[PDB]
């Protein structure tokens, strides 16, 4: 499990973004998303993320949730 | 490596066989290096008007990254 912690350098133009977007035969929309782990690099329709480190949380037991064993 | 301490420093790490990666302002600065230096391919060059440099390096190190950088 693991959440956003650091951003080295999100970078958002809702211009290009708008270009970048597209509609697929569902009606619907989207854009291409491409990662680069060599670069750390995300980057989708008009926003580029550059070093997204995350990390690591603890999953908390629900104990409400513990089955019966027979 | 175009300017004064560059140029020197380039020399002294090709002495001891050590990949290089130098940046340069000018299309021609290219020029004068590669001629001076020819154990110098062109993935040795990035840009220094810029941080594309980053990029650049981050590529032909597989991510790795430069053992020293001046």
């Amino acid at each position: 499990l693991y959440l956003p912690t650091r951003f080295t350098s999100i970078r958002i133009d809702p211009v290009t973004h708008r270009q970048k977007l597209y509609t697929l035969q569902d009606t619907t929309q989207a854009a291409d998303v491409v990662v680069d782990r060599n670069l750390n690099t995300v980057v989708a329709g008009g926003a580029l993320f550059l070093g997204a480190h995350s990390s690591v949380a603890p999953r908390r037991p629900q104990e409400h949730l513990k089955p019966i064993l027979e | 490596g175009s300017g004064g301490v560059g140029q020197a420093a380039i020399a002294i790490a090709l002495s001891r066989g050590c990949r290089v990666f130098t940046t340069v302002g000018s299309a021609e600065k290219r020029a004068y290096l590669q001629a001076r230096f020819p154990q110098l391919d062109e993935t040795c060059f990035a840009n220094s008007r810029d941080t594309s440099f980053e990029q650049h390096v981050l590529r032909h190190t597989a991510g790795k990254g430069v053992d020293l950088v001046l």
